[PDB]
């Protein structure tokens, strides 16, 4: 009956305060109570907030929750940010019949300056096209925090069929890297004016475009 | 003293059947709903279904109905999730969790998942060993690289000019595709002036398939 949408990512410094929103797509957010779960890499999830704003035993008072009726949204707030708070956070609610989870929000506790991603985009090689295949290669590097969103475009129109995207990975220099691949047939590549790779990081978008006319 | 202990990791193949388990200790297993939750690689938590072990009352999320089979054996406090015919897209982590989460005002109702299993990673692949296919990626400073495409399994080694060239080399972690095969890219950043007077060759080695390719990358 509904969805819960959270930001892909949020970040702040040790000691500062940060907030994660969770917006209900349909019906009032106050119709059904919200839970918030913490999940660390490897680890299974842990309740941090239940019943909109209640804390399970052993959850520090740094963690709290609230409801915003005007925006039909729930929110998790973490003050006195500490490096160990770094994790994925999922809001959760109920349909009266089915459990609904939010998309997830990667929380980064900053340890170095924010860093915009460098984007390099390559068109199909002449050699690959000769083989009746076609692959657009978008290489993303040097971005911190390690959270990006990648969108592909044929002209203006979004593309999701034939898109393969990795999760970010730590580079040798402690920043992150990722890559995304678009698979086309030579004709699909030949019959559009251009294709674009769109990398959203911390709100702003970085973009690169290639065209079959060089 | 509550514990949900799930069965071990699964290495399986498409078309095969699978049945994983979750065993509850430290509480009345027939007195609580047990839920199943999926989490695919690098993605979020999706609720699959729920069962009351007391009488096998079962309900499925609409996005899973008839796709999977949930059951329980109360005598041994054990809940099961089960596929009759796996797809590689079934590759995920799977948790069981107890519906033990209560709100104070309601002494009958139960609303959220409080205790979670440790998780059971399920890996499914119909891919057999295969050598990569390599393609050149042509160019104050310039960028060139190699597309190493459609191979299995990891790892694959990439060097440039037989190892002589290390500076500016960035070999990207491989993407795992829905076909079951991997691909990666290696990129080296070099001064544009050198483009006309220096040869650049990527060297790809893949031991499991004994594939050895050298690609010249040209302007």
């Amino acid at each position: 009956n509904f969805m819960l949408t959270q930001p892909h990512s949020v970040s702040e410094s040790p000691g500062k305060t940060v907030t994660i929103s969770c917006t209900r797509s349909s019906g009032s957010i106050a119709s059904n109570y919200v839970q918030w779960y913490q999940q660390r890499p490897g680890s299974s999830p842990t309740t941090v907030i239940y019943e909109d704003n209640q804390r399970p035993s052993g959850v520090p008072d740094r963690f709290s929750g609230s409801i915003d009726s005007s925006s039909n949204s729930a929110s998790l707030t973490i003050s006195g940010l500490k490096t160990e708070d770094e994790a994925d956070y999922y809001c959760q609610s109920y349909d009266s019949s089915s459990w609904v989870f939010g998309g997830g929000t990667k929380l980064t506790v900053l340890g170095q300056p924010k860093a915009a991603p460098s984007v390099t985009l390559f068109p199909p090689s002449s050699e690959e096209l000769q083989a009746n295949k076609a692959t657009l290669v978008c290489l993303i590097s040097d971005f911190y925090p390690g959270a990006v969103t990648v969108a592909w475009k044929a002209d203006s129109s979004p593309v999701k069929a034939g898109v393969e995207t990795t999760t970010p990975s730590k580079q040798s220099n402690n920043k992150y890297a990722a890559s995304s691949y678009l698979s086309l047939t030579p004709e699909q590549w030949k019959s559009h004016r251009s294709y674009s790779c769109q990398v959203t990081h911390e709100g702003s978008t970085v973009e690169k475009t290639v065209a079959p006319t060089e | 003293e509550v514990q949900l202990v799930q069965s071990g990791a699964e290495v399986k193949k498409p078309g095969e059947s699978l049945k994983i388990s979750c065993k509850g200790s430290g509480y009345s297993f027939t007195s609580y709903w047990i839920g199943w939750v999926r989490q695919m690689p690098g993605k979020g938590l999706e609720w699959m279904g729920i069962i009351y072990p007391g009488d096998s009352d079962t309900r499925y999320s609409p996005s899973f109905q008839g796709q999977v089979t949930i059951s329980a054996d109360k005598s041994i406090s054990t809940a099961y999730l089960q596929w009759s015919s796996l797809k590689a897209s079934d590759t995920a982590m799977y948790y069981c969790a107890r519906l033990g989460g209560r709100y104070y005002y309601d002494s009958s109702g139960y609303y959220y998942f409080d205790y979670w299993g440790q998780g059971t990673l399920v890996t499914v692949s119909s891919a057999s060993t295969k050598g990569p296919s390599v393609f050149p990626l042509a160019p104050g400073t310039a960028a060139l690289g190699c597309l190493v495409k459609d191979y299995f399994p990891e790892p694959v080694t990439v060097s440039w000019n037989s190892g002589a060239l290390t500076s500016g080399v960035h070999t990207f972690p491989a993407v795992l595709q829905s076909s079951g095969l991997y691909s990666l890219s290696s990129v080296v950043t070099v001064p544009s002036s050198s483009l006309g007077t220096q040869t650049y060759i990527c060297n790809v080695n893949h031991k499991p398939s004994n594939t050895k390719v050298d690609k010249r990358v040209e302007p």
